[PDB]
């Protein structure tokens, strides 16, 4: 809408008011990168026509959206200026991302954490680290949608990889800033016939990019690698590991079990009296409200709640370092294998009949809200 | 789907903020508007079989060509498919009077109409003739209230404008 | 996503049924507490900053094991995360109080919250105690039984919305348990 | 700025479509609410010099330490700066009672408050002591109508929640 | 309606069990002292995450050899399992306070738990002290004589419910020993 | 990626063998039906829009569970997708018929089609029926046995290409089963 | 049952046992005046946490040398251990009140107390002064003559159990004389 020549909008850096448009598209990154020779060639503004620039912007920025002809007129607004040269293809995907057709299939329907991971998949063509999420999740908290898409397009990572004339694509650069950052990029970017719309939870890179260890599974990276770079290893060897993953990646089998949350349970023969291993760690999940006369204080049975292995790292590791000075004055040798133990009567309250008392011995130590 | 609530809740979430006093102000209009459109819904639901019967054949009265062989209406059962094809449209404008926005009409009846009616050779001019026959047949003293006839007609021509 | 108006159409879309006068009065009953719902959300976001800062510090003051080093809420960054982490729960429950049903926060906030807090290492038993303070103060405001802050209202019953927001806050707690 | 009109006319533009029946219905709420808040603006504009004189000093009655030397209140004139520095907020509550949303409150008073009040050493707790002193003194028989005092309180606590 | 509660706690084919508005006073007329008994469980399950984190740390600060090398609460695979196991006893005893019967507590929770703990090597000297803290923690919340938290209630006597959970915690102390 | 001339070079790259006169005449026979393959691809893309529209409506007319609500081809957007979903299957088998081997569709169309249709909820037995109509029609065109449309050709044998495209249409069926 | 209560005490390990209501009426018939005696234990141990926290605080206000540096209640390791010996007198006189004998008081507690207090440097003239306050505290609780906490009771006379506990408290003091 603005001008027939516009390199940069919104005046974020000071040196874009004097910056020209790029007269030619930018070069490839200068490292070796053995994978990209098997890859198809990148599509730019000045080598290809508008039939395939629109398809690859749908194949990368829109994921695989299946935009119809009456669907997305906001993209048809933004595409009609790109064919007139009124904005570059760098600014065009800023107009695609800020549009509501990008919002109404990636922002409202996916989760809050998954919206950041799809933005690195579409705009930068990779998958972020945890520190890249934690700087991008505050823009969704304090500044909203429009400033968060400005963090990709006005970044220096975009302008060095694509510049003003190159459609976004999966850039294999060989020497990466982290060894995770290759194979988390590859896992985030599968090949054809995959979209983002069915996986309303993505749930697998949402927990590999969540904690900084637990790099993702090898068959989830041998799957979208290119060809004469996967073969003689995907006939039937890892192929059943690929199919068993695809029924788990599809329908979003939540990886509490095998990926993170890793608890050595006891064998089933060890208890056998608290039996029926379907119902082994189930508790009543009770909730009361007690407000007026509409309550629904509904008790549920809860699921097999696991020891969380970090609240047991707050407890028992950080605090409870109170086992200090434990010589406890070993005087009076006849004490019959017990410490100071009160008989501890504890009368269960005499509601006049059918209520009775039992007793139990226990070692007693005075608490810390006690004497002086 | 695209209601007046989902308009203001997603816009308050895309800004990343609480529901402000503009957004509480937008829902206050719905008390003044649901008293008129919800009785237009039950006037549609209580008369839905008549408005498909004596108005679905008005497309065939205008377009008497398409019952010829080799064309879009071949036998008796595709005409029975055609009265099924327009019953979903009268279901959807009943489905948008109850919402308050145009939400259930777009992705369920509109989005993708340029694809399926081009491949299966279904003429959209015969669709909109049957819908606009229902549009000009509204009146105040017989059908509904004088206010509900505005908004019931205001959903039907949006189906005309999106199909044409 | 799905408000209270569009909840009764997707139940009726699976039946291919027109919405008629057997359940429109159930939806017309929802509009009758329109202003009762409308003041209730306004009383939530009135004291929303004082809501979450009393909730997280109350969770600290009963369980001081996170302020100890090695704890999850130890450093100054993670307390700024945790004050932000309970603020998103208040922000999305207030959307469900405005939409009338737990459908906006279910697929955006709760969808994948369980393994996010497990993988980062959030103590999930303390997150139950975090939002249970936010449950008991949300019913304290919309029944106006808050002692230190009393807001003027038109008199009447509002306990039907009090069971609404208390059915949302344990849906968050069940999604993180 | 961020009004109830400019929320629904930008969300219609970011979708790239016409104003539908959900967008036309949101302006119908302004017929039912502008009778309540525009009376409150005339009660604020007719009493603006009173509500900064006997309510701007109440922060100094709460914080008498600010008038110590070496602090944000040094001489007579910074206190005369301060009553101007609170009157711009009460102009902005008046600037958003007539809009209907929180439009002119955000980018004119809120957006950038964490920068200038931290660098120049101004305590924001002594801002909200003066603002919430005006908040609890609303009542139905003397001040305004019963509905205007709900909305006038609903813009004050948004300024409390933004600064705190 | 308690058979709906008892079938979902023995893990039959329902997912959860909700009680309505008219059924809630029907439940309150069924059991005796229905207003106080719902207030007693609401005191317990609001502080369940604080109680088992204090009782496990109360068990460690009596016998500090559990977090010594060779102990049972060393290797925090085990320490998160012991923090799980305190919650499962508290969640089953809060149902038995709600139902008024210990019959769910004996057949779902306690048969074979003496056989399970000798097969796992769980020491019965410290496991009784884990329960005996949680008897004293639950009985202080019911009569509102907790030291830190004083929760608001309709005033009266609740010592008939306070001696009820001391009978229910003694059945945990009987079935573990 | 891999065409028919480049298929034998990776069979010879694994042996480090110069490709010579023991299998060049097997590849010279491929050029002998060079025009027979070339007319065969043109007949598929001649009536390509009438190919898929008859095929997906034939899958509808034998199974009206999809037009029923709750079915996966009920609404208008999903019929627009299912017209286009089977069109991409025609678009890649026409690539592999031109390239002479199933390598161009096995990584651009089949690599990832199974988990997309599982997570969407696409009935896999219906898409088996949908592409097997396209198997029976693609061999009806290149054998010139289509009843409603006969095209002129040089007369001769073409059933070696009939099993070629029929081998491709069971490759898309195996990857979705 | 009392032999089963003997199995609670003498086993040199933590153990617990209760008595059901069918078994309870056999215990009230076996002992004499047992509704007083079950009220006798329940008067003491419900106020036992204040009884030892006032008696050993009353020992300090009569002898301030124990909070001198080097004195035997100076550090909090020793101060918590003085209350730990304070409560363990009070439980073992309560079960001796409950069983009605003194043989469990001598054999489990007092056999070896003189041999372990001289070996630990415990002031025996000061701990006799501590237990004589607990003799004077318990006779106020058994006759409902406490000035702060007065408890509800089925009325009558229980001065025979007032003389029974004073025959138990001096048996402690004669054991450490
Ligand atoms: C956001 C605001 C906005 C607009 C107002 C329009 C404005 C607009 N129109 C065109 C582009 C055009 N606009 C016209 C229109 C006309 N020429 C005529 O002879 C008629 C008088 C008139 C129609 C009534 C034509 C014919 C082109 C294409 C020019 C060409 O390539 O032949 C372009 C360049 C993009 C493209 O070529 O597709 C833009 C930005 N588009 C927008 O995005
Ligand atoms: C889109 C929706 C949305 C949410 C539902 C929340 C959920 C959420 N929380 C955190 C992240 C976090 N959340 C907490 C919060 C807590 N830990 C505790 O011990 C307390 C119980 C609790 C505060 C009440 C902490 C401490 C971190 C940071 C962990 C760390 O790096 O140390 C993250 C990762 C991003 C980040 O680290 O900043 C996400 C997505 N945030 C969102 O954006
Ligand atoms: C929907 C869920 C639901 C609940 C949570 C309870 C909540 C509840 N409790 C009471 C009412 C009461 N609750 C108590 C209980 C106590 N008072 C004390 O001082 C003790 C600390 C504590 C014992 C546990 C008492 C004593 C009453 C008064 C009635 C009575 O004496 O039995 C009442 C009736 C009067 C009132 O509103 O206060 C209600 C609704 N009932 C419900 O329907
Ligand atoms: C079976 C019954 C039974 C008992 C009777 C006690 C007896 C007892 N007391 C102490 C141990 C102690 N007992 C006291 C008590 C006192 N010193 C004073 O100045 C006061 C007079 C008096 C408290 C009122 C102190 C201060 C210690 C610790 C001594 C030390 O740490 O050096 C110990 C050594 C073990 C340890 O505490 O680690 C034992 C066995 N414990 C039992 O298990
Ligand atoms: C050296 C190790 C050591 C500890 C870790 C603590 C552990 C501990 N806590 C309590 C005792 C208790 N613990 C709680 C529980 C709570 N109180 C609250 O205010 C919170 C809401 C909630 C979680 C903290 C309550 C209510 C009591 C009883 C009254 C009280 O002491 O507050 C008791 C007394 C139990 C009894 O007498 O049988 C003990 C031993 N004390 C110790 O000596
Ligand atoms: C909810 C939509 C809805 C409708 C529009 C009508 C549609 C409708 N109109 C008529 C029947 C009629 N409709 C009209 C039209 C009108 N009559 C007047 O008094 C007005 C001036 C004018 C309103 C436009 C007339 C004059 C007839 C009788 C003559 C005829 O059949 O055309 C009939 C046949 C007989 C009948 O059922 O009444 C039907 C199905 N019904 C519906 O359920
Ligand atoms: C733009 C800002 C704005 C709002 C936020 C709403 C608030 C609002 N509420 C009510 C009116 C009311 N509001 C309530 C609600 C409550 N009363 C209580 O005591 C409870 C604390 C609370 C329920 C949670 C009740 C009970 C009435 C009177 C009955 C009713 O009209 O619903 C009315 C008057 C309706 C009438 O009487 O005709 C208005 C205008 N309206 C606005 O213009
Ligand atoms: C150990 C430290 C400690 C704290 C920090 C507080 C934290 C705290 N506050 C409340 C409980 C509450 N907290 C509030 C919140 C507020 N009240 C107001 O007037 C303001 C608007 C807002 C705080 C700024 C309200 C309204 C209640 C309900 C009781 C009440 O009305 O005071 C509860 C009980 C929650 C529940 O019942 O489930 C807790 C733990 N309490 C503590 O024991
Ligand atoms: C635009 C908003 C606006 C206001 C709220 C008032 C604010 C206000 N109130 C008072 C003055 C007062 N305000 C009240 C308070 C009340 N009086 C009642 O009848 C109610 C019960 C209760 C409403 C909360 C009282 C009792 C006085 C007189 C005593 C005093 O000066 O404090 C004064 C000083 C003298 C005066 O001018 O009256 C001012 C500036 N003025 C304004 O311009
Ligand atoms: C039906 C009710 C029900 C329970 C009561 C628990 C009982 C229980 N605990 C454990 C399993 C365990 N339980 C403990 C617990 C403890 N060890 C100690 O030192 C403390 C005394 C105590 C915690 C307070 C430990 C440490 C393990 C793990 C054993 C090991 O890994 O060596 C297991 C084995 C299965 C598994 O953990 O995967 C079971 C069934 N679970 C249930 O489903
Ligand atoms: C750009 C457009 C273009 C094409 C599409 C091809 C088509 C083409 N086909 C043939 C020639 C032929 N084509 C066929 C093929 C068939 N005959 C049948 O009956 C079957 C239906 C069908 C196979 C599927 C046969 C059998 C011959 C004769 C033998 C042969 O030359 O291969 C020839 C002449 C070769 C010759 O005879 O010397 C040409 C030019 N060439 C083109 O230039
Ligand atoms: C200048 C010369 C000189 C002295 C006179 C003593 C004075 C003296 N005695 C004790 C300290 C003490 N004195 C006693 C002695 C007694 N307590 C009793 O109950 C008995 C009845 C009585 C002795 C017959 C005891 C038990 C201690 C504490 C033991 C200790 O401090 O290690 C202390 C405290 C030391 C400390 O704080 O650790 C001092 C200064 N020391 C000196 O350097
Ligand atoms: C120097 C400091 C100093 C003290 C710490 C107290 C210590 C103290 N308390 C009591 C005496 C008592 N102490 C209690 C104990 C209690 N009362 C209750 O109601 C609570 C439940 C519980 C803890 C507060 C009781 C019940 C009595 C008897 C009161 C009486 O004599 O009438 C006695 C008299 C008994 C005796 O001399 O043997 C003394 C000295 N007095 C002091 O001069
Ligand atoms: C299940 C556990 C259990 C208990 C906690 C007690 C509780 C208890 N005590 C008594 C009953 C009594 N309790 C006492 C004792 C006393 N009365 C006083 O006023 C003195 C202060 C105190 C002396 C120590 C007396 C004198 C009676 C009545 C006579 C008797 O039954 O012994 C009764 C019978 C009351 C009745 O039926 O009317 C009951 C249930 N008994 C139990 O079975």
């Amino acid at each position: 809408l603005t001008l027939p020549g516009t390199a940069e909008t919104n005046l974020a850096v000071p040196s874009n008011a004097v910056r020209k448009v790029q007269p030619y598209p930018i070069a490839k990154p200068p490292s070796y990168s053995s994978v990209d020779s098997l890859r198809p060639a990148r599509v730019s503004r000045m080598d290809a026509d508008w039939a395939t620039i629109y398809e690859q912007v749908r194949r990368q920025v829109m994921g695989n959206a299946y935009v119809m002809e009456g669907e997305a007129p906001d993209i048809d607004v933004a595409f009609s200026q790109l064919k007139g040269g009124n904005l570059t293809v760098r600014e065009f995907v800023r107009a695609v991302g800020k549009s509501a057709s990008y919002r109404t299939r990636f922002m409202e329907a996916k989760s809050s954490y998954n919206f950041v991971l799809l933005n690195f998949k579409h705009f930068l063509g990779r998958a972020p680290t945890q520190e890249e999420v934690s700087t991008h999740i505050q823009i969704l908290a304090t500044s909203g949608l429009e400033a968060e898409i400005d963090s990709y397009i006005d970044s220096d990572e975009y302008k060095a990889l694509f510049g003003d004339h190159v459609v976004p694509y999966v850039v294999y650069r060989g020497t990466y800033l982290s060894s995770e950052r290759f194979n988390r990029m590859v896992k985030a970017n599968p090949g054809g016939a995959t979209s983002d719309k069915a996986k309303s939870n993505l749930n697998m890179i949402a927990t590999v990019a969540a904690d900084l260890p637990t790099d993702a599974i090898d068959v989830m990276r041998g799957l979208p690698s290119p060809i004469t770079s996967e073969t003689l290893a995907f006939g039937t060897a890892y192929y059943w590991a690929k199919v068993e993953k695809e029924a788990s990646e599809g329908r979003s089998a939540s990886p509490i079990g095998e990926k993170i949350g890793k608890f050595d349970h006891a064998p089933i023969s060890t208890y056998t009296s608290l039996c029926s291993y379907d119902k082994v760690n189930k508790a009543p999940q009770i909730s009361v409200t007690n407000v007026g006369s509409d309550e629904h204080s509904y008790v549920s049975v809860t699921s097999k709640y696991i020891a969380p292995d970090m609240a047991a790292a707050a407890q028992m590791l950080a605090d409870c370092q109170k086992y200090k000075a434990g010589g406890n004055a070993p005087t009076g040798k006849w004490m019959k294998y017990y410490p100071g133990t009160t008989v501890n009567m504890a009368p269960y309250i005499s509601l006049n009949d059918t209520g009775s008392d039992s007793s139990r011995t226990v070692s007693v130590t005075l608490d810390k809200v006690k004497i002086s | 789907m695209k209601s007046v609530i989902t308009t203001v809740v997603s816009a308050a979430d895309a800004a990343g903020r609480f529901p402000s006093n503009s957004d509480l102000e937008s829902i206050q209009g719905n008390i003044q508007r649901s008293a008129a459109r919800l009785e237009a819904a039950e006037k549609l639901a209580g008369n839905h079989e008549a408005v498909v019967k004596e108005a679905g054949d008005a497309c065939f009265a205008k377009y008497a060509y398409l019952k010829n062989p080799g064309e879009a209406g071949e036998n008796q059962e595709k005409i029975n498919k055609c009265y099924r094809d327009v019953d979903h449209y009268m279901r959807l404008v009943n489905y948008c009077l109850v919402v308050g926005g145009t939400g259930p009409l777009d992705e369920w009846g509109i989005a993708g109409a340029r694809e399926v009616y081009r491949t299966l050779n279904l003429p959209t001019s015969a669709y909109v003739a049957s819908i606009a026959y229902t549009r000009d047949r509204l009146c105040v003293p017989r059908d509904m209230s004088a206010q509900a006839g505005v908004e019931f007609s205001a959903y039907l021509d949006y189906l005309i404008n999106a199909l044409s | 996503m799905l408000d209270a108006f569009s909840r009764v159409v997707v139940n009726s879309d699976a039946k291919a049924a027109y919405v008629g006068g057997s359940d429109l009065q159930a939806l017309k009953s929802f509009i009758a507490d329109g202003n009762k719902r409308l003041d209730a959300v306004n009383s939530i976001v009135s004291n929303a900053s004082c809501m979450v800062s009393d909730a997280v510090s109350g969770m600290i003051c009963e369980n001081p094991g996170l302020i100890s080093p090695g704890g999850n809420c130890y450093t100054n960054r993670r307390m700024a995360a945790c004050l932000r982490d309970g603020e998103i729960i208040l922000r999305y429950v207030s959307y469900a109080l405005l939409a009338g049903d737990a459908s906006v926060l279910e697929d955006r906030c709760l969808n994948g919250l369980k393994e996010t807090y497990i993988a980062l290492g959030v103590p999930t038993n303390s997150s139950i105690r975090a939002v249970s303070i936010m449950k008991a103060q949300a019913v304290a405001f919309i029944t106006n039984t808050a002692t230190e802050r009393k807001m003027s209202f038109a008199a009447g019953d509002c306990t039907s919305l009090a069971s609404e927001v208390a059915s949302y806050f344990d849906r968050v707690g069940a999604a993180i348990s």
